[PDB]
């Protein structure tokens, strides 16, 4: 068990934190 | 803080 | 203690190279992954006669020239984890990029 | 000799590999006379700048004696020695193709029959061309080796293409 | 006589369903329900939001990130590791 | 001279930027009064390219590897 | 006009002479084929996929279209000012900056007229 | 030393990989001084490279 079902909440997290990185970081330039 | 953030 | 410890999972198991030595010479020993930057430790996956069956153990070495001459001289195959398709998908990672 | 797929033939290790010609090579300590003979070609790409899927080093395809093939993926050079060291190196990892090539250089050595008791002191006169010359020599790899091409992959694509 | 072989219009006809799919009374019916539920999962949510776009990176992941990093890189001094900081 | 208590005493690792070369050369000069010896030594260190050999290496003077064998 | 016979332009090969393995089995031919086939167009297929994703992504964004379908956002406006806080203050703004920002705006919104 | 050719001076070498260097050195009696050479350089070239 738990092989894609501790990695699909951390991906999803990672990928919205990404993209929410790159627009403060479009912010702070 | 930050104003924008509250 | 096997019959007195709760199970947790299943970690490594740092050995050192005379208990791996031991063990390769006893034949216990199914297969080696080199590993580290400097490559002197190890992956020691047992075969399922040794006392414990298939347990993947972790061993750090000294350089020392006689390994080779007692792991494939008794039974045990070297291997990498990088497959040739592990390979393949870094060259389409290098063609998305 | 076409090249093979790589991702479908069964993968040797360059530490069996080593062994193995070690085993072959008559000059080594470990020498196996009743070895099974080994084909090895070795393969070097010729895609690395023109396709996507190129690699650095070596492949040696190695034929058994019932025509089952392997492969090894030498693709980096490990311990540089000298075609005449013998001494494996720490940390089996650090066999990459020097440590290859050194063993294949070591087996093709042509192994003499004893008469260098009465060669390398002679009676006189051109004994290397009177007594030696006329005392032949055994190769040894010839009936346990094969290593009988160094050859190079197919390049599909031209290096100046609109396909490259 | 036909014309029709190499169907460059049977493969643009996909595009033309394709656009043609929407602008329509149903795709504005489905866009007005997606607003509604939209304006709802926003009414019920309210906290995670806040969480995600103020507190997760700013104040939860970034000073455990650049402590456990400063850490990692100076070396092992006590100006370095603890006054420095 | 050489910086190399730099690291076990502060954290940065003086020894690799500082020249114990020119260092030396300064306190020679300190102590001789003769300011060139220090002066050559950071003037060929700052103009370097000025440095570079631009007399009897005229018009693509490259001989081989093996030649220079 | 010559002959030249064919007994002297064929090849009398006979496969019995040939060292053992030498004449490839059809198991092995068909591989070789394979081997070919796949080393043709390995590099194409690959570039291909990767090229597949970037447009892959491309008609994602494609199908996104527009500011259709999304809500407006209070922490994200489409200001850049609004979001930080950022005015003109008492150094900088000059009169003449009024005739400047006119002509910025002008051709901003594309208007050839100042 | 005092009985070389110019005095007594101090002269910057830079060396080739030659391994009988150090032997050269040692049979010729010359004190050899090494110093510190930290182990883990990643750490120790961190804060000069920094700099």
């Amino acid at each position: 068990n738990y092989q894609k079902m501790v990695a699909f909440p951390i991906l999803l997290s990672l990928s919205h934190l990404l993209h929410r990185r790159i627009l403060y970081l479009f912010d702070t330039l | 803080l930050n104003r924008w953030s509250v | 203690s096997v019959k007195t410890a709760w199970r947790t999972q299943e970690v490594l198991r740092e050995l050192s190279y005379t208990q791996l030595w031991a063990l390769v010479g006893e034949g216990h020993v199914a297969r080696v992954r080199f590993y580290g930057p400097e490559k002197n430790k190890v992956m020691a996956t047992t075969r399922a006669s040794a006392p414990g069956g298939e347990r993947l153990c972790k061993v750090v070495l000294p350089p020392d020239p006689e390994l080779l001459d007692h792991l494939v001289s008794n039974g045990v195959v070297v291997d990498t984890g990088v497959t040739e398709d592990d390979r393949l998908r870094a060259s389409l990672l290098v063609q998305m990029l | 000799e076409v090249e093979p797929d790589w991702r479908s033939l069964p993968a040797m290790s360059p530490a069996e590999l080593y062994a193995g010609l070690r085993a072959r090579n008559w000059t080594s300590a470990h020498y196996d006379p009743a070895a099974e003979p080994w084909r090895l070609q070795v393969f070097s790409c010729d895609y690395k700048h023109t396709g996507v899927t190129g690699w650095p080093g070596y492949r040696v395809v190695v034929t058994s004696r019932g025509g089952r093939r392997r492969w090894v993926d030498l693709a980096e050079e490990g311990e540089l020695v000298q075609l005449t060291e013998q001494a494996p190196p720490a940390s089996p990892a650090d066999i990459g193709y020097s440590h290859v090539f050194a063993q294949l250089y070591q087996a093709y050595e042509p192994r003499y029959s004893p008469e260098a008791l009465a060669a390398l002191y002679g009676s006189s006169s051109s004994k290397g061309k009177a007594a030696a010359a006329a005392a032949a020599q055994h190769d040894t790899p010839a009936l346990r080796h094969l290593d009988v091409s160094y050859h190079g992959t197919g390049s599909a694509v031209a290096p100046g293409s609109g396909t490259a | 006589r036909a014309l029709l072989l190499l169907p460059f219009s049977a493969v643009g006809g996909a595009v033309a369903a394709w656009q043609g799919l929407f602008n329509s009374q149903r795709y504005e019916n489905f866009l007005m329900s997606e607003g509604e539920r939209i304006w709802a999962w926003r009414n019920r949510s309210e906290n995670e939001r806040w969480f995600w776009e103020v507190f997760a990176w700013d104040r939860l992941i970034f000073p455990i990130l650049v402590i456990v990093a400063w850490e990692y890189l100076v070396p092992n001094h006590l100006v370095w590791a603890v006054l420095a900081p | 001279t050489y910086m190399d208590w730099t690291y076990r005493s502060t954290g940065v690792d003086l020894s690799a930027v500082w020249d114990p070369e020119l260092w030396i050369r300064f306190r020679e000069a300190v102590a001789q009064n003769e300011p060139a010896i220090f002066w050559n030594k950071l003037l060929d260190r700052v103009q370097y390219k000025e440095n570079l050999p631009q007399a009897g290496l005229v018009g693509d003077m490259r001989i081989s590897y093996a030649k220079f064998l | 006009r010559e002959a030249i016979p064919a007994e002297l332009l064929l090849v009398k090969e006979d496969p019995s002479k040939l060292p053992a393995g030498v004449l490839q089995t059809r198991e092995q031919l068909k591989q070789a084929q394979r081997d070919i086939n796949w080393a043709g167009k390995r590099e194409q297929v690959f570039a291909a996929v990767a090229a597949g994703w970037h447009l892959a992504s491309f008609a994602l964004n494609l199908a996104f279209w527009g500011v259709e379908g999304m809500p407006p956002d209070r922490y994200w406006p489409t200001s850049p000012r609004i979001r930080l806080q950022i005015r003109p203050g008492r150094y900088g703004n000059m009169d003449g900056g009024q005739r400047v920002y006119m002509d910025y705006l002008a051709r901003s919104e594309g208007v050839p007229l100042n």
